[PDB]
RNA sequence: GUGAAAUUCUUGGACCGGCGCAAGACGGACCAGAGCGAAAGCAUUUGCCAAGAAUGUUUUCAUUAAUCAAGAACGAAAGUCGGAGGUUCGAAGACGAUCAGAUACCGUCGUAGUUCCGACCAUAAACGAUGCCGACCGGCGAUGCGGCGGCGUUAUUCCCAUGACCCGCCGGGCAGCUUCCGGGAAACCAAAGUCUUUGGGUUCCGGGGGGAGUAUGGUUGCAAAGCUGAAACUUAAAGGAAUUGACGG
């Protein structure tokens, strides 16, 4: 009970993290074992009031922080992490964010479980935008 | 940094080794004062600079030749490492590998059939190349 | 002028090669055209490497790794310099660069 | 303008018998009010789950689904639902100069468990390979593939659930398709890559009760 | 100029001269 | 090798040489004799057989045929039959 | 979402996360200077239907062949017509940005289209910018198929075949490296070689640059357009390959 488990020494919870770290933006959302339920979820979009420092790695520790405390409040400790690009027919690379979000989360205190990538890979996508010509700049 | 040595005086160093190596030696006031008569140098600061470019090839060519050479001193390398002369010849072993293929390359030679060279078995797997492409 | 024997692309016994996008442009580029870079990327980088070993629960954990292979139309393989331009003879040489491992 | 943690529950999951640790962790959930119902929220959950966490010292890359069909007090019974390769695992088997082959069966569990088998395999080149590339021919494929579906619907067409599941959880069924099919081409990189669900038995209460016992 | 788009001009020009012809 | 004896190649490149590209054409194929396992008779056989070769007294198959050469089963004796 | 932004969606839960459901597209990695096809082109499993190269062949026919005006089948994409379906993408169009301007490049939306069936069109840098058939003329290492052999390892077994390798050989291929064969204006090419030491057979086709693939005639097409195809007039160069320099956001 009090915005937490009853569970002992003997044992940790543990929570699931998702990294949406995509350019433009970063998402941390920590949920439970099912993601049914969710804890907190931080952006670098609501942390930083720029408009270009959404995915920027300043913003995107300041928002593995804000979700490192409030996990500590709700007393969670282990955290599997499943990180993920913008996936489908776009980039299938983490953006600029993921390891700063990622290193912020480890020194604040919090416990790393195991770190698999949910990025989705299409068998073979559908158009993807922009042309046959590419986008010239 | 800073110490290099022009072409002008390093061929001009080569040169005068070449043709006074007897009346050089390892000390560098002594080479200098050589110098002075061997060659019309005008400049001092030239003349010393041969001069001490000298002595350092003289500690070079004492101990082994360098681009420069000396017909007395082809000579005495080729007079000296006569050889490792060893006390018996260096192929003279008393057995010697053979493949089967080279026994019977010596017996159609009709050169085989002796006690010195001893077969092996051939060696099997037919194993020689290295796998292609990377790694 | 011919500048390449192969046309700068890998097809000899073929007459069409399904197309490939570009991974930066989103640009329609025959696959056997574009430039493939197979990357195996860290997921912790070395800057957090041994802030998520030291975090972690587990006492042996191995980092998994990142498998994408890319493509790139030449155009921005040249403007990411992953391909340089090279002069006429050292253009024919086909090995990939050394890894420089030692 | 409170937030809902104050009116949200712990609840401990626990593990089939297939496997020798039973407290996968724990979840929350809101409580029960009106025509919400805390046990209804929970029904469906599928935690994605390492197969390392639940075994003692077997590999780490195969991970399984575990949807609860049932929570009884505190404790949320659960029973396999699913299990998949992790994608570093999957990613990092794909070699070049080699030939991969896939296979998919449906088979009827003689419980009723109608499940979708994915196998993946790849071919292995030797010790003395001096050719780069260790390449497999179509027809070679075909019976490949052919061999895998059969070896791999007979040993669980004929068996339950509970076989299948701790068969599998050491892969003897990614052994089986290796020794066969190294009569014909030799393989190295063979497991069961995904299975899944498509239909359930009518949802048995029994049968629940004798997969976390007897 | 591009030999393409001279090639498409060319070709508005030849409709303008069909429908002239056509109605005269 | 300019003066190469085109007049007498050695047996060795002769046998190496394609079928149709030697000095005298000279088939690869034979004729052998196949002695049926439990019979006493002596059967011809090609040695390319394209067709399944049964000699009266053995019911059995004694040549299985494939592509290049024929597959003789088990317990069969050949031999060659005069060049 | 962008370089930065904005139009746009959001307290009705947007985005995110989980569980399902539908839809129509699409078949990554494996996928290669690899295979097949006359080209265009062809990539999830399974089945059915015919077809095909090469190899094997001491089988049959016996000159039945090669190239081909006229004529004919197929023919990317886009386009046209009719019917289904419209996920994504996206001509036209609107709006936001950028700019001196911006009818654009960038961003949001989105029409025809993109998808399947039937009927058209017959064009591509439809490229190897390189006719087909045949003969000859260097070397080397690979690779795909088929065949023939040989130390050995591995699969099962009680023995051989039979597969996975290893070392070779033959034939047809996609190609690669090297060479003062030879050629070429050179770049380069084992074919673009065997060419003033000029003749193997046979198609198509060019005649300085423009005008011009234009006008006119015919013919094909629903249309867009396709095929055939000038002249007056104008001009001393236009070009191809390499060399040096100058410059490059
Ligand atoms: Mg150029
Ligand atoms: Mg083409
Ligand atoms: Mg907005
Ligand atoms: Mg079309
Ligand atoms: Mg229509
Ligand atoms: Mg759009
Ligand atoms: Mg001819
Ligand atoms: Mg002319
Ligand atoms: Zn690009």
């Amino acid at each position: 009970i009090s915005l937490g488990p009853q569970v002992a020494e003997g044992e940790n919870v543990f929570g699931v993290c998702h990294i949406f770290a995509s350019f433009n933006d970063t998402f941390v959302h920590v949920t439970d074992l099912s993601g049914k339920e969710t804890i907190c979820r931080v952006t670098g979009g609501m942390k930083v009031k720029a408009d270009r420092d959404e995915s920027s790695p300043y913003a995107a520790m300041l928002a593995a922080q804000d979700v490192a405390q409030r996990c500590k409040e709700l007393g969670i400790t282990a955290l599997h992490i499943k990180l993920r690009a913008t996936g489908g027919n776009r980039t299938k690379t983490p953006g600029p964010g993921a390891q700063s979000a990622l290193r912020a989360l480890a020194r604040s205190g919090m416990k790393i479980g195991r770190i698999e990538d949910v990025t989705p890979i299409p068998s073979d996508s559908t158009r993807r935008k922009g042309g046959r010509r590419g986008r010239r700049l | 940094m800073g110490r290099v040595r022009t072409k002008t005086v390093k061929k001009a160093a080569r040169v005068i080794i070449e043709k006074y190596y007897t009346r050089l030696g390892n000390d560098f006031h002594t080479n200098k004062r050589v110098c002075e008569e061997i060659a019309i140098i005008p400049s001092k600061k030239l003349r010393n600079k041969i001069a001490g470019y000298v002595t350092h090839l003289m500690k070079r060519i004492q101990r082994g030749p360098v681009r420069g050479i000396s017909i007395k001193l082809q000579e005495e390398e080729r007079e000296r490492r006569d050889n490792y002369v060893p006390e018996v010849s260096a192929l003279d072993q008393e057995i010697i590998e053979v493949d089967p293929d080279t026994k019977e390359m010596l017996k159609l030679l009709d050169f085989g059939s002796l006690s010195n060279l001893q077969v092996t078995q051939p060696t099997v797997g037919m194993n020689f190349k290295t796998p292609r492409g990377p790694v | 002028t011919k500048k390449r024997r192969n046309n700068g692309r890998a097809k000899k016994g073929r007459g069409h090669v399904q197309p490939i996008r570009c991974t930066n442009c989103a640009r329609c580029v025959p696959k056997d055209k574009a430039i493939k870079k197979f990357v195996i990327r860290n997921i912790v980088e070395a800057a957090a490497v041994r802030d998520i070993s030291e975090a972690s629960v587990f006492d042996a954990y191995v980092l998994p790794k990142l498998y994408v292979k890319l493509h790139y139309c030449v155009s921005c393989a040249i403007h990411s310099k992953v391909v340089r331009n090279r002069s006429r003879e050292a253009r024919k040489d086909r090995t990939p660069p050394p890894r420089f491992r030692p | 303008v409170v937030d809902p943690f104050s009116k949200k529950d712990w609840y401990d999951v626990k593990a089939p018998a297939m496997f020798n640790i039973r407290n996968i962790g724990k979840t929350l959930v809101t409580r029960t009010q009106g025509t919400k119902i805390a046990s209804d929220g929970l029904k469906g959950r599928v935690f994605e789950v390492s197969l390392a966490d639940l075994q003692n010292d077997e590999v780490a890359f195969r991970k399984f689904k575990l949807i609860t069909e049932d929570v009884q007090g505190k404790n949320c019974l659960t029973n396999f639902h699913g299990m998949d390769l992790t994608r570093d695992k999957m990613c990092s088997m794909v070699k070049k100069w080699q030939t991969m082959i896939e296979a998919h069966v449906d088979v009827k569990t003689t419980d009723g468990y109608l499940l979708r088998l994915f196998c993946v395999g790849f071919t292995k080149k030797r010790n003395n390979q001096i050719r780069k590339t260790s390449y497999a021919q179509h027809q070679q494929v075909r019976q490949i593939r052919k061999k895998m579906m059969e070896i791999m619907t007979r040993e669980v067409q004929t068996n339950d659930l509970k076989e299948v599941v701790n068969k599998l959880i050491p892969d003897s069924i990614g052994k089986d398709i290796e020794k066969a099919c190294q009569s014909i081409y030799p393989l190295h990189d063979v497991f069961v890559r995904k299975v899944k669900m498509l239909k359930k038995p009518k949802f048995e209460l029994g049968k629940l009760m004798e997969l976390h016992g007897e | 100029m591009r030999a393409k788009w001279r090639k498409k001009r060319m070709r508005r020009l030849k409709r303008k001269r069909r429908k002239m012809r056509q109605r005269s | 090798p300019l003066a190469k004896d085109l007049l007498h190649p050695s047996p060795e490149e002769e046998k190496r040489k394609h079928k149709k590209k030697r000095l005298v054409q000279s088939p690869n194929s034979y004729f052998m004799d196949v002695k049926c396992p439990g019979c006493y008779k002596i059967t011809t056989v090609f040695s390319h057989a394209q067709t399944v070769v049964l000699c009266v007294g053995c019911s059995t198959v004694l040549c299985q045929p494939t592509g290049g050469k024929a597959r003789l089963t088990e317990g069969c004796s050949f031999r060659r039959k005069q060049h």
